């Protein structure tokens, strides 16, 4: 039974522009400790906040109680993207009866894109 | 100036509308146009303006113009 | 248990230009009453135009055909701002002959793009 | 009982500067036989590749060895509606991972085309 | 003019296409390239035209400019 | 030339990076920024130059330069 649904669209441009105008606390508002710290070292910094923040928001939305510090994103053996929770947003997906996430993300020069689907 | 005043003036400002529009009863989304990111923006000019911060899904429930002049007035230290 | 799928993107601008040509005459497709009595009112018709054809399009693509109406399924807001949708006439009547027990809608809005997933599942 | 889950978006315009560049290479790879057939006397070839290549993608997506993007084929049911049709090693792998249905939408604007496929057991 | 030219010269308009490739069989979709959009704009804009309105699930069936000619002859009031 | 500066090259030209930014090390995503596409363009690319043909599959797991000039070397006749 799938139990939420959400997907996400970005402009990857905009959000160069947005480091550009505050520097570094969008990626500190999106991103949780350990994607902050492979944030400071990364070659694309651009891109890399890009996907993140379009796969974090589509997890936002199909929890639709979810902190975007509280869970993180990771590529698995496969090469396919999966969430971690802890704290209060492990909390909500217990209370939901989450078993299983499905994550998908693509990138293009311009946008990012991604979608996620909860399932108990 | 006055707090509705910075804030009304910052909002124009991030959501690109002309300050007669933004009135206290305005939404941000509904109202003044606001995508999912404005909200993001937005929200951070606030915070860096008054030095406070708010958890995500907690401003994200601030939908109109007088909520966040209500937020920042009872936070703003 | 998923019954059908469907998504759709709507570049806003492109909406502008249409809205440009014809004047309400798309909204007067694409909305119910009730949606386009909140048409005729709104202060960004463009956007609400866009998303709510946006969630429209992917619920038909989901339902997949002997006919699927827009003017017979309007979308609205629950109280979490989650969207739902609502069905009537033989788009009721459809949903209770494919067995739909459950619709799921997404919606998202960009500056440029608005994209919208609806899934239907028994 | 979902699978996999799987997205794709392709920019038109780019898709027509890559046969700008290489001609009939991108569609030698991506297509299938039939798809091959098809593309070379269809009109609008571009949008019909982009539109081939984001289900394709979306698909490959959803999956999560030696997939070949001409392993999966798309065509189009008697209402118009697309569905998937596997061969070779994309095939085994279905049937390893216990597929019973698979659901796809496909969209193309002007200047984008969007795929989203589930898999299902 | 004749009903012929006047839904040509629209579908022409509508899809940014030359005159001389929208002949009477040209499929909307599958020979001018049109998007999911166009058919709205195209069937919509010939609905002005001709002061008709169709179901949208019939009009989704109309895929060639000869079929659009022909419910246009076959409704227009 | 060498097996190594030619398929730099075609990196640096189909990734649109400096020759300095591609080192053998670097990975064509996490350090080269390339897309969902660029593998395709990239792949393609090599496969016409050296006249070989490589799985999909494969391919996607040469996440590297180093990689794909092992490659080209254990397979190009």
């Amino acid at each position: 039974a799938i139990l939420g649904l959400g997907t996400d669209i970005v402009e990857i441009a905009r959000i160069e522009a947005v480091i550009a105008r505050s520097g570094d606390r969008l990626a500190r508002r999106v991103l949780s400790d350990n994607e902050w710290a492979i944030w400071k070292t990364h070659h694309q910094p651009v891109r890399f906040l890009a996907k993140r923040f379009a796969v974090k928001e589509a997890a936002a939305k199909a929890f639709g109680g979810l902190a975007f510090n509280q869970f993180e994103v990771f590529n698995d053996e496969l090469g396919k993207p999966r969430l971690r929770l802890w704290g209060e947003a492990l909390k909500l997906a217990e209370k939901l009866g989450v078993a299983n996430m499905h994550v998908t993300l693509a990138d293009e020069r311009h946008y990012a894109c991604a979608t996620v689907i909860i399932e108990s | 100036s006055t707090i509705e005043e910075r804030v009304k003036k910052i909002i124009g400002e991030q959501l690109g509308v002309k300050q007669e529009e933004v009135t206290n009863n305005a939404s941000f989304v509904e109202d003044l146009g606001a995508d999912s990111l404005d909200t993001v923006e937005l929200v951070m000019a606030l915070e860096e303006e008054f030095d406070t911060e708010i958890p995500d899904e907690e401003a994200e429930k601030i939908t109109t113009v007088q909520a966040a002049i209500d937020y920042i007035n009872g936070h703003q230290a």
